[PDB]
């Protein structure tokens, strides 16, 4: 549903 | 938001989104009070009730935005969260009586066209500013009804009602620590916060100094937008010296 | 912060959003 964040940000 | 319309760029730049980060998902709404500190419901964070807890690591906030669900590069800033503070009489078994909470961030957001404090009112200001028939402004990106979902974010301006009106409309005991706001069944007009506004604040534009504060969080309805119910709010003033204990000493 | 409640697309540069003059017109 939601486009998908940089990675960084999950880290 | 229900009976709203689609906001415009830069309108409230200091709406928050508070951000799951597994699975992705809109959790609630909340603001930006200062380069570090986001205000949001209490309830946005732990509510028992329905097993919700959330820690530091579970969430990110999301500032600058206008798209729900789009990665807004070079608009958008993400940011992780440092420490959450929940108001320590928070009333999560009865009535959701003091709902209200700020998160730090890990590092402050730098500022922007789209990216930008709220005030929190003084004294004077709230008691200027909320009174019946005033109207106040909400925005966020929960549920467009009751029983789909918005592109953008959404705004709806909505008058503060008369405290025993808010009282005679519902059967959970309201407190000085809340406000309601929305039209009445006889006033023709619509609107009000809806699942996933949670969080989100409710601002007035002060005539005397063309600003914007914040009085109000999105906190508890029951349904969305029914005739003859209101939307409640934490009544940001009143807990205003919790907040400034905190920031004192964090 | 001092410029806190000043957007920057609106206030900052004397523009008015759609709806704020609704607000204004309920402070009486
Ligand atoms: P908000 O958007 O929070 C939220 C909820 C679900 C997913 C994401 C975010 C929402 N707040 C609530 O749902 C609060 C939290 C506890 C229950 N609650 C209620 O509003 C509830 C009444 C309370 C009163 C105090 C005691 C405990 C119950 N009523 S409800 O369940 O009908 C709310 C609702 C949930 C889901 C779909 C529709 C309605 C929220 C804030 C404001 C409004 C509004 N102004 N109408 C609606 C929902
Ligand atoms: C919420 O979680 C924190 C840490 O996960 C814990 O210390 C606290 O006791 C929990 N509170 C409730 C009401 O579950
Ligand atoms: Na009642
Ligand atoms: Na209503």
């Amino acid at each position: 549903d939601f486009e998908e964040i940089p990675e960084e940000y999950l880290q | 938001i229900v009976e709203g319309s689609d906001a415009e760029i830069g309108m409230s730049p200091w709406q928050v989104m508070l951000f799951r980060k597994s699975p992705q998902e809109l959790l609630c709404g909340a603001s930006l009070i200062s380069d570090r500190w986001v205000l949001t419901a209490a309830h946005c964070l732990l509510y028992p009730p329905w097993d919700k807890n959330f820690t530091e690591n579970d969430l990110l906030v999301r500032i600058g935005k206008h798209s729900r669900t789009r990665y807004e590069r070079n608009i958008e800033k993400i940011s992780m969260l440092e420490k959450i503070y929940i108001h320590p009489r928070y009333n999560w078994r009865e009535n959701l009586d003091r709902d209200i909470a700020l998160m730090k961030l890990k590092k402050p957001v730098a500022f922007s066209d789209y990216i930008h404090p709220v005030c929190l009112p003084d004294r004077e200001t709230a008691a200027s500013l909320l009174q019946a028939g005033y109207k106040g402004r909400v925005t966020g990106w929960g549920n467009l009804k009751e029983t789909g979902q918005p592109s953008v974010l959404q705004v709806v301006n909505l008058p503060i009602v008369e405290r025993p009106v808010c009282k005679d409309s519902t059967r959970i005991r309201i407190t000085d620590n809340m406000f309601c706001a929305g039209y009445k069944p006889d006033e023709g007009k619509r609107g009000d916060a809806c699942e996933g506004d949670s969080g989100g604040p409710f601002v007035m534009k002060s005539p005397f100094n063309n600003r914007w504060y914040q009085m109000g969080i999105v906190s508890w309805g029951e349904g969305c937008d029914r005739d003859g119910k209101y939307g409640f709010y934490t009544h940001v003033f009143r807990l205003k010296k919790w907040i400034q204990k905190v920031i004192d000493q964090f | 912060e001092a410029d806190c409640g000043l957007r920057p697309l609106f206030e900052k540069k004397s523009l008015e959003d759609k709806t704020e003059r609704e607000l204004l017109e309920s402070y009486i």
